[PDB]
Protein backbone atom coordinates (compact mmCIF):
# COMPACT_ATOMS: atom_id res chain seq x y z
CA UNK A 1 0.00 0.00 0.00
CA UNK A 2 1.02 3.91 -0.21
CA UNK A 3 3.79 4.91 2.07
CA UNK A 4 1.14 8.11 3.16
CA UNK A 5 -2.24 8.51 3.17
CA UNK A 6 -4.61 11.15 3.44
CA UNK A 7 -8.06 11.05 1.99
CA UNK A 8 -8.79 15.29 2.67
CA UNK A 9 -5.82 15.78 -0.11
CA UNK A 10 -8.08 13.48 -2.40
CA UNK A 11 -11.38 16.05 -1.16
CA UNK A 12 -12.91 12.92 0.40
CA UNK A 13 -12.97 14.62 4.10
CA UNK A 14 -15.74 17.42 4.53
CA UNK A 15 -15.12 19.86 7.46
CA UNK A 16 -14.45 18.36 11.03
CA UNK A 17 -17.43 18.75 13.34
CA UNK A 18 -18.32 19.12 17.08
CA UNK A 19 -20.72 16.53 18.39
CA UNK A 20 -21.58 18.55 21.88
CA UNK A 21 -22.58 17.52 25.12
CA UNK A 22 -24.30 14.27 23.38
CA UNK A 23 -22.71 10.73 23.34
CA UNK A 24 -23.11 11.00 19.33
CA UNK A 25 -19.46 9.70 18.64
CA UNK A 26 -20.85 6.52 16.76
CA UNK A 27 -22.76 8.38 14.17
CA UNK A 28 -20.05 10.83 13.26
CA UNK A 29 -17.46 8.48 12.83
CA UNK A 30 -20.20 6.63 10.53
CA UNK A 31 -20.97 9.47 9.00
CA UNK A 32 -17.32 10.36 7.87
CA UNK A 33 -17.38 7.19 6.54
CA UNK A 34 -20.09 7.69 4.46
CA UNK A 35 -19.11 11.05 2.92
CA UNK A 36 -15.76 9.28 2.20
CA UNK A 37 -17.03 6.11 -0.27
CA UNK A 38 -19.58 8.51 -1.72
CA UNK A 39 -17.02 10.79 -2.65
CA UNK A 40 -14.92 7.75 -3.83
CA UNK A 41 -17.26 6.52 -5.60
CA UNK A 42 -19.40 8.99 -7.24
CA UNK A 43 -16.73 12.08 -7.27
CA UNK A 44 -18.52 13.89 -5.08
CA UNK A 45 -18.04 14.79 -2.06
CA UNK A 46 -21.40 15.60 0.09
CA UNK A 47 -22.15 16.28 3.81
CA UNK A 48 -24.79 13.68 5.91
CA UNK A 49 -26.72 13.26 8.61
CA UNK A 50 -25.21 12.62 11.85
CA UNK A 51 -28.64 13.28 13.51
CA UNK A 52 -30.97 11.09 11.28
CA UNK A 53 -28.84 8.31 12.91
CA UNK A 54 -28.62 9.31 15.91
CA UNK A 55 -32.62 9.79 16.18
CA UNK A 56 -33.42 6.37 14.13
CA UNK A 57 -30.57 3.93 14.98
CA UNK A 58 -32.66 1.52 17.31
CA UNK A 59 -29.74 -0.50 18.30
CA UNK A 60 -27.83 2.24 19.55
CA UNK A 61 -28.43 4.37 22.76
CA UNK A 62 -29.06 8.46 21.50
CA UNK A 63 -26.79 10.63 23.23
CA UNK A 64 -25.93 7.50 25.65
CA UNK A 65 -24.05 5.82 23.43
CA UNK A 66 -23.79 3.73 20.50
CA UNK A 67 -22.64 1.27 17.58
CA UNK A 68 -21.24 2.72 14.67
CA UNK A 69 -21.49 -0.66 13.08
CA UNK A 70 -25.22 -0.68 13.38
CA UNK A 71 -25.45 3.58 12.44
CA UNK A 72 -23.75 1.92 8.74
CA UNK A 73 -26.43 -1.15 8.71
CA UNK A 74 -29.27 1.67 9.19
CA UNK A 75 -27.50 3.28 6.41
CA UNK A 76 -26.97 0.08 3.68
CA UNK A 77 -30.56 -0.68 4.90
CA UNK A 78 -32.30 2.67 4.23
CA UNK A 79 -29.99 5.26 3.02
CA UNK A 80 -29.15 8.69 4.61
CA UNK A 81 -29.79 12.38 4.17
CA UNK A 82 -28.40 15.37 3.38
CA UNK A 83 -26.80 17.24 7.10
CA UNK A 84 -28.17 20.69 6.07
CA UNK A 85 -31.96 18.75 5.01
CA UNK A 86 -31.67 16.82 9.01
CA UNK A 87 -29.40 19.07 10.69
CA UNK A 88 -27.53 18.35 14.52
CA UNK A 89 -28.94 19.04 17.30
CA UNK A 90 -26.92 17.61 20.00
CA UNK A 91 -30.02 15.56 21.64
CA UNK A 92 -32.22 12.61 20.58
CA UNK A 93 -35.29 13.15 18.92
CA UNK A 94 -37.47 11.22 16.90
CA UNK A 95 -36.89 9.37 13.77
CA UNK A 96 -37.80 11.94 11.06
CA UNK A 97 -35.84 10.34 8.00
CA UNK A 98 -39.12 9.26 6.67
CA UNK A 99 -40.43 12.76 6.90
CA UNK A 100 -37.64 14.55 4.83
CA UNK A 101 -38.07 13.07 0.95
CA UNK A 102 -35.93 10.34 -0.97
CA UNK A 103 -32.78 9.42 1.01
CA UNK A 104 -29.70 11.10 -0.39
CA UNK A 105 -27.09 8.31 -0.17
CA UNK A 106 -27.36 4.65 0.10
CA UNK A 107 -24.64 2.13 0.88
CA UNK A 108 -25.11 -1.73 -0.47
CA UNK A 109 -22.90 -3.27 2.97
CA UNK A 110 -21.18 -3.11 5.40
CA UNK A 111 -17.51 -4.82 6.80
CA UNK A 112 -14.95 -5.49 9.55
CA UNK A 113 -11.44 -5.12 9.15
CA UNK A 114 -9.87 -7.96 11.53
CA UNK A 115 -9.41 -6.90 14.56
CA UNK A 116 -6.06 -6.00 16.63
CA UNK A 117 -4.56 -6.05 13.12
CA UNK A 118 -2.18 -2.82 11.99
CA UNK A 119 -1.49 -3.98 9.03
CA UNK A 120 -4.93 -4.65 7.79
CA UNK A 121 -6.71 -1.28 8.96
CA UNK A 122 -3.91 0.63 7.38
CA UNK A 123 -4.45 -1.57 4.02
CA UNK A 124 -8.38 -0.43 4.29
CA UNK A 125 -7.60 2.69 5.49
CA UNK A 126 -5.68 3.07 1.87
CA UNK A 127 -9.37 2.25 0.45
CA UNK A 128 -11.38 4.34 2.39
CA UNK A 129 -11.65 6.26 5.19
CA UNK A 130 -12.42 3.78 8.38
CA UNK A 131 -14.53 4.04 11.22
CA UNK A 132 -12.40 2.86 14.49
CA UNK A 133 -12.74 3.11 18.17
CA UNK A 134 -10.20 3.74 21.10
CA UNK A 135 -9.95 4.91 24.59
CA UNK A 136 -10.41 8.39 24.77
CA UNK A 137 -11.46 9.21 28.93
CA UNK A 138 -7.49 9.38 29.82
CA UNK A 139 -6.28 13.13 30.20
CA UNK A 140 -3.59 13.29 27.77
CA UNK A 141 -6.04 12.62 25.29
CA UNK A 142 -8.33 15.08 26.34
CA UNK A 143 -5.66 17.42 26.38
CA UNK A 144 -4.44 16.35 22.80
CA UNK A 145 -2.25 19.53 21.39
CA UNK A 146 -0.48 17.92 18.40
CA UNK A 147 2.18 15.81 17.14
CA UNK A 148 2.33 11.76 16.83
CA UNK A 149 0.59 10.72 20.08
CA UNK A 150 1.18 7.84 22.32
CA UNK A 151 -0.57 8.42 25.26
CA UNK A 152 -0.61 6.92 27.87
CA UNK A 153 -3.51 5.80 27.51
CA UNK A 154 -5.03 1.96 27.78
CA UNK A 155 -7.24 -0.33 25.92
CA UNK A 156 -10.85 0.11 27.59
CA UNK A 157 -12.04 1.56 24.05
CA UNK A 158 -14.85 4.20 24.56
CA UNK A 159 -14.90 6.76 21.97
CA UNK A 160 -15.73 6.09 18.14
CA UNK A 161 -14.09 8.11 15.40
CA UNK A 162 -12.45 7.89 11.96
CA UNK A 163 -9.08 7.46 10.23
CA UNK A 164 -8.65 8.89 7.32
CA UNK A 165 -5.29 8.33 6.04
CA UNK A 166 -1.99 7.22 7.72
CA UNK A 167 2.03 7.39 7.05
CA UNK A 168 5.23 5.75 8.14
CA UNK A 169 4.72 6.24 11.94
CA UNK A 170 1.12 7.62 12.34
CA UNK A 171 -2.42 7.23 11.68
CA UNK A 172 -4.42 9.85 10.89
CA UNK A 173 -7.81 10.25 12.50
CA UNK A 174 -10.64 12.66 12.23
CA UNK A 175 -11.76 13.41 15.63
CA UNK A 176 -15.71 15.41 16.57
CA UNK A 177 -14.63 17.62 19.15
CA UNK A 178 -14.83 20.67 16.95
CA UNK A 179 -11.22 22.35 15.42
CA UNK A 180 -9.93 23.47 18.80
CA UNK A 181 -8.81 20.39 19.72
CA UNK A 182 -5.82 19.00 18.50
CA UNK A 183 -3.97 20.00 14.89
CA UNK A 184 -7.57 21.76 13.86
CA UNK A 185 -9.78 19.19 14.72
CA UNK A 186 -7.41 15.86 13.62
CA UNK A 187 -5.07 13.64 15.41
CA UNK A 188 -2.55 11.66 14.62
CA UNK A 189 -1.84 8.08 16.36
CA UNK A 190 1.57 6.56 16.86
CA UNK A 191 1.61 2.90 14.83
CA UNK A 192 4.17 0.46 14.90
CA UNK A 193 5.08 -0.20 18.43
CA UNK A 194 4.35 -3.65 18.40
CA UNK A 195 0.80 -3.47 20.49
CA UNK A 196 -1.63 -5.35 18.67
CA UNK A 197 -4.49 -3.38 20.74
CA UNK A 198 -2.82 -0.79 18.88
CA UNK A 199 -2.59 2.96 20.89
CA UNK A 200 -5.22 4.00 23.06
CA UNK A 201 -6.61 0.09 21.60
CA UNK A 202 -7.26 1.91 18.21
CA UNK A 203 -7.37 -1.89 16.41
CA UNK A 204 -10.26 -2.56 18.92
CA UNK A 205 -13.16 -2.43 16.08
CA UNK A 206 -12.74 -0.75 12.81
CA UNK A 207 -16.26 -0.93 9.94
CA UNK A 208 -16.46 0.33 6.80
CA UNK A 209 -19.05 0.67 4.60
CA UNK A 210 -19.57 -0.82 0.86
CA UNK A 211 -20.56 0.74 -1.93
CA UNK A 212 -21.17 -0.57 -5.21
CA UNK B 1 -19.51 -1.86 24.93
CA UNK B 2 -21.26 1.19 23.43
CA UNK B 3 -19.37 4.34 22.18
CA UNK B 4 -19.74 7.12 23.82
CA UNK B 5 -21.21 5.35 26.76
CA UNK B 6 -21.73 5.32 30.24
CA UNK B 7 -19.02 3.24 31.78
CA UNK B 8 -18.02 3.11 35.73
CA UNK B 9 -10.73 10.04 42.14
CA UNK B 10 -9.08 13.56 42.79
CA UNK B 11 -10.09 15.30 40.02
CA UNK B 12 -13.94 13.38 40.42
CA UNK B 13 -13.94 14.61 43.99
CA UNK B 14 -13.32 18.44 42.55
CA UNK B 15 -15.74 17.80 40.13
CA UNK B 16 -18.74 16.93 42.43
CA UNK B 17 -17.45 19.59 44.61
CA UNK B 18 -17.80 21.56 41.21
CA UNK B 19 -21.35 20.19 40.37
CA UNK B 20 -22.74 21.28 44.14
CA UNK B 21 -20.81 24.77 44.45
CA UNK B 22 -22.25 25.87 40.98
CA UNK B 23 -26.08 24.77 42.02
CA UNK B 24 -25.74 26.86 45.20
CA UNK B 25 -24.48 29.74 43.33
CA UNK B 26 -26.99 29.68 40.46
CA UNK B 27 -29.75 28.82 42.54
CA UNK B 28 -29.09 30.53 46.08
CA UNK B 29 -28.79 27.04 47.55
CA UNK B 30 -27.28 25.94 50.81
CA UNK B 31 -26.35 22.55 49.87
CA UNK B 32 -23.07 21.03 51.98
CA UNK B 33 -21.08 18.36 49.82
CA UNK B 34 -20.70 15.28 51.93
CA UNK B 35 -19.24 12.85 49.60
CA UNK B 36 -18.97 11.04 46.59
CA UNK B 37 -21.23 8.06 46.43
CA UNK B 38 -21.00 6.65 43.08
CA UNK B 39 -18.72 7.80 39.58
CA UNK B 40 -19.68 7.33 36.11
CA UNK B 41 -17.78 8.62 33.13
CA UNK B 42 -19.46 9.21 29.19
CA UNK B 43 -17.12 10.51 26.26
CA UNK B 44 -18.38 13.08 24.66
CA UNK B 45 -17.15 16.52 23.08
CA UNK B 46 -14.96 16.55 25.74
CA UNK B 47 -15.90 13.98 28.96
CA UNK B 48 -19.37 14.12 31.05
CA UNK B 49 -19.14 12.86 34.07
CA UNK B 50 -21.77 11.12 35.67
CA UNK B 51 -21.69 11.98 39.92
CA UNK B 52 -23.99 10.23 42.86
CA UNK B 53 -23.93 13.20 45.55
CA UNK B 54 -24.31 12.89 48.76
CA UNK B 55 -25.62 16.57 50.38
CA UNK B 56 -27.06 17.77 53.09
CA UNK B 57 -30.14 19.88 52.73
CA UNK B 58 -30.88 21.85 55.95
CA UNK B 59 -29.61 19.22 58.20
CA UNK B 60 -30.93 16.20 56.34
CA UNK B 61 -28.82 13.65 53.75
CA UNK B 62 -29.79 13.62 50.46
CA UNK B 63 -28.20 11.74 47.01
CA UNK B 64 -28.45 14.26 43.95
CA UNK B 65 -27.38 12.83 40.40
CA UNK B 66 -24.86 15.48 38.72
CA UNK B 67 -23.77 15.70 35.38
CA UNK B 68 -20.51 17.53 34.72
CA UNK B 69 -19.33 18.31 31.31
CA UNK B 70 -15.54 18.47 31.22
CA UNK B 71 -13.80 20.09 27.53
CA UNK B 72 -10.15 20.21 29.20
CA UNK B 73 -8.47 21.81 25.92
CA UNK B 74 -10.77 24.82 26.24
CA UNK B 75 -10.35 25.19 30.13
CA UNK B 76 -14.17 24.30 30.62
CA UNK B 77 -16.44 22.76 33.13
CA UNK B 78 -20.11 23.09 32.84
CA UNK B 79 -22.44 21.59 35.59
CA UNK B 80 -24.71 20.15 32.96
CA UNK B 81 -27.32 19.04 35.19
CA UNK B 82 -28.44 18.27 39.06
CA UNK B 83 -31.25 16.64 40.47
CA UNK B 84 -32.16 14.15 43.07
Amino acid sequence: IPEYVDWRQKGAVTPVKNQGSCGSCWAFSAVVTIEGIIKIRTGNLNEYSEQELLDCDRRSYGCNGGYPWSALQLVAQYGIHYRNTYPYEGVQRYCRSREKGPYAAKTDGVRQVQPYNEGALLYSIANQPVSVVLEAAGKDFQLYRGGIFVGPCGNKVDHAVAAVGYGPNYILIKNSWGTGWGENGYIRIKRGTGNSYGVCGLYTSSFYPVKN
Amino acid sequence: ALMGGIVDSAEVEELARFAVDEHNKKENALLQFSRLVKAKQQVVSGIMHHLTVEVIEGGKKKVYEAKVWVQAWLNSKKLHEFSP
